[PDB]
Parts: C-alpha cells; sequence; structure tokens
C-alpha cells in the first residue's frame, strides 16, 4: 500500500525560539508502519538513526527526502503549512 | 552553527519526563529543551558546542537508558 501522506497526523513538535523555524515535517515508516514524525529545514541535511542504521538524510525546497535507507525502512516529506 | 540534537529516554510517566528535561535544561550550552515524538519519549536538545556524550552519560545514570537518535545543525541562510 502506496504510503499515503495525506493521512499522516501531523508530528508532535516543538518550534525552539532561538533558531530558524524548520520549513518541513518528517515522517518514519518500517514496513509502511509510522515509527515517528518530526520537523526537519528544507534545502538542507540531517543526520537521524533510521532503525539499525545512521542515515544522512537530505532534503530539497520542496521537503523531498532521499537517503540511503536500511531495507525495510523509508522518511518521507512533507512541507508544513504556509511553507 | 547551533545543533539539534534528539535522544530517546526510557522515561516512564510525566514526572520522569518532568525531571529528564529539567537535568538536560541544566547542561552547558542548551538554549532549549522539549519532549517531542508520537509517543513523548524522545527529548529534542538546541544550542551551540553541546556535548551529546556527556549529556547521554548523565541521562543514563539519572534517569533512564538513552539512544542518539538525531544530530543535525540550524539552518541559517
Amino acid at each position: 500500500r502506496a504510503i499515503d501522506l495525506s493521512r499522516e497526523r501531523d508530528p508532535n513538535f516543538f518550534d525552539h525560539p532561538g533558531i530558524p523555524v524548520p520549513e518541513c515535517f518528517w515522517f518514519m515508516f518500517k514496513n509502511n508502519v509510522r515509527q515517528d514524525a518530526g520537523t526537519c529545514y528544507s534545502s538542507w541535511k540531517m543526520d537521524m538513526k533510521v532503525g539499525p542504521n545512521w542515515v544522512h538524510i537530505k532534503s530539497d525546497d520542496n521537503c523531498n527526502l532521499s537517503g540511503d535507507f536500511p531495507p525495510g525502512w523509508i522518511v518521507l516529506g512533507k512541507k508544513r503549512p504556509g511553507f | 552553527l547551533k545543533q539539534k540534537i534528539v535522544i530517546k529516554v526510557a522515561m516512564e510517566g510525566n514526572n520522569c519526563r518532568s525531571k529528564a528535561m529539567a537535568l538536560v535544561a541544566s547542561t552547558g550550552g542548551v538554549d532549549s529543551v522539549a519532549l517531542v515524538g508520537d509517543l513523548r519519549d524522545k527529548i529534542e536538545v538546541v544550542g551551540y558546542g553541546i556535548d551529546p556524550i556527556k549529556l547521554i552519560s548523565a541521562l543514563r545514570k539519572k534517569v533512564g537508558d538513552a539512544e542518539l537518535l538525531q544530530v543535525s545543525q540550524a539552518k541559517e541562510d
């Protein structure tokens, strides 16, 4: 079943006061089952533990995420409202 | 840049979450701390020159088993 990002509830997040507001939501899946979600910057990168492996996740200007995800896992991005 | 560090902490209830957050907020160079994640089991820390291995050590001894889950830099254009 194609992961349906339109039916994913918002992450539980906090916009930290001393840094820019990040433009993206991310959602982490194992076997197409949501594991967690959060915020990240657009046109940027982050190191995240995805199950058994650290992954260097890149974001494009529209919050599309890419990385070398371990088998069975993926992290998908969406632009936040207003961004 | 500022760093953002996310740590998963074994935290039994809302008071243990309170205590892990108090411990982190007291740490050298922490600008801001929040409890995040679908299960409200992740501590997100933002600051300049935070020592993530010192921070994990402190949590492991005083609060609960802890796993580092994210390290990133704050984007400044």
